[PDB]
RNA sequence: CUGGUAGUUAUGGCGAGAAGGUCACACCCGUUCCCAUCCCGAACACGGUAGUUAAGCUUCUCUGCGCCAAUGGUAGUUGGGGGCUUCCCCCUGCGAGAGUAGGUCGCUGCCGGG
RNA sequence: UGGGGCGGUCGCCUCCUAAAGAGUAACGGAGGCGCCCAAAGGUUCCCUCAGAAUGGAUGGAAAUCAUUCGCAGAGUGUAAA
RNA sequence: GUCAUGGAGGUAGAGCACUGUUUGGACUAGGGGCCGGUUACCGAAUUCAGAUAAACUCCGAAUGCCAUGUACUUA
């Protein structure tokens, strides 16, 4: 879980995510990455997920980055329960990704690996995906 | 429930007067807190960092140097 | 801290008010203020 | 006194020979000196500032300086306000005089002055003795001396760099 | 340790001073350097920027000196004349970031006992 | 050089007490002795220990003049 | 040529290197006088120039730091119109920020001595 | 008053929401106030902070002093701008 | 109402120059242990590359706003 270790502020707005991505549409460190089509949020526990299936299939090889990371959080409300009095209760966090963002890179394992570990990180995330290299 | 709920009056800080304007003696140019603007020529500065007119003429909001910023008063 | 007047010290009319420290200046605090009565500045002592 | 006539009569020309300076202006000069003491434990006591301060005047000749705290620390109950040590910063005739008795009389006053204690320079060319005993000067008073705390004595020379001051103090006597 | 800059720091002290004290055409500004030798004095007006009048220990006759201190008396007598020549009879007296204890102050009594109004 | 307030100081000269080494210095001690070496400018005296006349670096009573004596 | 004193968004600053001069300006020498040090003639103030261009200062070289700065393109967006609406597309007008070519070791006014 | 009750609030100041003039709501998101100072007010004169490196004695990671770097990384009675 | 001219104002966008959040290298400053390393009992600071912000800003629009005009049209 990527938790930020403090911040200034509990409670927070929700944004938008329209418009191409700011930066970062570009691998740099590796040769392969996951490159997202569409735009949505990603929790912390999606990144999770899709780490561990993408790690083990390399057997503990080669190199992984994660270019997100989870600033933002988001609260929620229990059941039964009418609207007003305040804000929630803080719940999780998440990382708006924006359309063209770089999410994972891949270095270190031949061509055939990275092809086929970046597919199975892929089906954890809501986001329409692609795999480019340098 | 829920704390907050208390804010202040909104004080009506800005401008009162344009460029190029003729304005009377003694009238309010910016008012502001603090020093946004700095007084000049014919200006002055108020207790609480308000800009007025000392004399009849047309203002012109002008450049200190690069990180500053004056009115003036210039007679016709 | 209190509030206090000032009493000018020929006319005998309070003039001013202001205010002190009663643990800070337990005295009576005296200044030269101006007495419009006499139109002239003169000491003023607190009653 | 005599350093005036010993350091302008033959110090003088000794560095230009021996360092090659264009002109006479560079020869290093003595600029000021401090006597700073440090009373910190007198943050609870007021007795002891008392003769502290005294006994460092006979000692140099000149009022010390009552310092105070500059910031706050919690560690060691102590806040804003308080003195914390004094200073003496003499300078002129008193320069050489003060050093004339320092490094004739006071030097061999301490268990073992022999001890090189040539690591203590700034890195810039001034040399800050720490002589912590209070018995080094034969004119403070022995029996009168109540307790017994440390000093620094800083010396600030117009050289450049270390080798040319540490070479001055050899030739001063050092 | 790094040697004073004497004059360096008295350019922060006359910036000082120049922010309630000016020179226009009806009064004029009086500015006094001080030399370890020398004192000048010049008549300066700033809405355009030009020299009035201007006298000093350098001028073209009246040598008689005394401790250099009373030789800016005699300067002062010799600005006033010259500045009371063109009409020019209130003046403004810029300290030049100096104080107003010796060489300084003795050349502003001598253009009061002249005709200027300070 | 602000008067009265500070302590007293007048120069004076000392002597090792090893080799009666004239050494023009300062002090603020009188020393209950005062000599006339370079007259015209007197300078009281007051007489030190070891110093840098004869120091080591730069036995006379006591010590081990009593242990030579007593065991010999 | 030099010493003052102003204007101008550092293209003017910082750093590095060389030269020069007691005609100016400096460093300098001492504290009797005036004045001053929470102490110290360090500074402020006072009387002269034994010595030196080490410094300050004034000139000359740079792109090292900094600063200024286009053209093209892109983001965004007023108005008009369409979609399958976490948002997207088309037409017209405006049009950045970042990056780059390039520029910079200042330019003007008055007075006094040479 | 997202029915009423229970709970919470009721006047003033600062910030965001607030859509680059001013104004702008919610039981929206964060904090303060109901004072204090006879100097912490007026004026004249003067100078410059935090921090770090090194040198040192009680005294260590930090007390005081000395040099260098340092456009404010300090301070501005108290909350924020 | 449009046109021309002049201003005040930090939104969209962007950026990391300050303040928070943050990824991978270099460098492991340190001080007491173990046998100069291990700092495996740590990243404290500096640097390189890459991100993030309603209550961040070295920057910064389109619009809207306040005026001037003797311009053209219009009530
Ligand atoms: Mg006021
Ligand atoms: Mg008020
Ligand atoms: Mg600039
Ligand atoms: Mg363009
Ligand atoms: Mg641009
Ligand atoms: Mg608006
Ligand atoms: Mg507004
Ligand atoms: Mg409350
Ligand atoms: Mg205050
Ligand atoms: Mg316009
Ligand atoms: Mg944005
Ligand atoms: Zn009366």
């Amino acid at each position: 879980m990527l938790v930020p270790k403090r911040v200034k502020y509990r409670r927070e707005f929700r944004g938008n995510m329209r418009g191409r991505a700011k930066g970062g549409t570009e691998v740099a460190f590796g040769e392969y990455g996951l490159q997202a089509v569409e735009a949505s949020w990603i929790t912390n526990r999606q990144i999770e997920a899709a780490r561990i299936a993408m790690t083990r299939y390399m057997k503990r090889g080669g190199k992984v980055w994660i270019k997100i990371f989870p600033h933002k959080s988001y609260t929620s409300k229990p059941i039964g329960v009418r609207m007003g009095k305040g804000k929630g209760a803080p719940e999780g966090w998440v990382s708006p990704v924006k359309r063209g963002k770089i999410m994972f890179e891949i270095a270190g394992v031949p061509e055939d690996v990275a092809r086929e570990a970046l597919r199975l990180a892929a089906h954890k995330l809501p986001v329409k995906t692609k795999i480019v290299k340098r | 429930s829920t704390s907050n709920g208390r804010d202040s009056e909104s004080k009506r800080l800005g401008a009162k007067r344009a460029d190029g304007q003729f304005v009377t003696g003694g009238s309010i140019l910016y008012r502001q807190r603090g020093t946004k603007i700095y007084p000049g020529t014919n200006v002055g500065r108020g207790g609480d960092d308000t800009l007025f007119a000392k004399t009849d003429g047309v203002v012109r909001f002008e450049r200190m140097g690069r990180d500053k910023k004056k009115v003036s008063v210039y007679p016709e | 801290r209190v509030n206090i007047t000032l009493e000018c010290t020929e006319c005998g009319d309070r003039n001013y008010i202001t205010t002190k420290n009663k643990r800070e200046n337990p005295e009576r605090i005296e200044l030269k203020k101006y007495c419009p009565r006499l139109r002239r500045v003169t000491l003023h002592r607190e009653t | 006194n005599r350093l005036k006539d010993q350091y302008l009569k033959e110090i003088v020309p000794a560095l230009m020979s021996k360092f090659n300076y264009d002109s006479v202006m560079e020869v290093p000069k003595i600029d000021k000196i401090v006597i700073n003491t440090g009373v910190g434990d007198a943050t609870a006591n007021a007795k002891v500032l008392d003769s502290a301060v005294e006994e460092l005047a006979l000692i140099t000749g000149q009022k010390p300086v009552i310092t105070k705290a500059k910031n706050s620390i919690a560690g060691f109950r102590l806040r804003e306000g308080m003195p914390i040590g004094a200073k003496v910063t003499l300078r002129g005739e008193r320069m050489y005089d003060f050093l004339d008795k320092l490094v004739t009389v006071s030097l061999p006053r301490v268990r073992d002055f022999r001890g090189v204690s040539k690591k203590a320079f700034d890195g810039r060319g001034n040399y800050t003795l720490g002589v912590r005993e209070q018995l080094i000067f034969p004119e403070i008073d022995y029996d009168q001396v109540s307790k017994v705390r440390g000093m620094d004595v800083v010396i600030v020379t117009t050289a450049k760099s270390d080798e040319e001051s540490h070479e001055l103090l050899t030739q001063l006597g050092m | 340790i790094t040697k004073i800059d004497k004059n360096k720091v008295r350019k922060k002290r006359h910036a000082r001073v120049r922010s309630k004290i000016s020179g226009t055409e009806s009064r004029p500004r009086l500015n006094v350097f001080r030399s370890n030798k020398n004192i000048y004095a010049q008549v300066i007006d700033d809405v355009n920027g030009v020299t009035l009048a201007s006298a000093s220990n350098l001028d073209k006759d009246f040598g008689s000196a005394e401790s250099k201190v009373d030789a800016a008396s005699k300067v002062g007598e010799l600005v006033a004349k010259r500045a009371s020549e063109k009409g020019i009879t209130s003046v403004t007296f810029d300290r030049g970031g100096y104080l107003y204890h010796g060489r300084v102050k003795a050349l502003a009594e001598a253009a009061r006992e002249n005709g200027l109004e300070f | 050089m602000k008067t009265g307030i500070h302590p007293e100081y007048r120069p004076v000269v000392f002597v090792d007490t090893s080799t009666d080494f004239k050494f023009l210095s300062g002090s603020t001690k009188s020393s209950s002795e005062t000599i006339k070496w370079e007259d015209g400018n007197e300078y009281p005296l007051l007489r030190v220990e070891i110093s840098s006349d004869s120091h080591p670096f730069y036995a006379t009573a006591d010590g081990r003049v009593d242990r030579f004596n007593k065991k010999y």
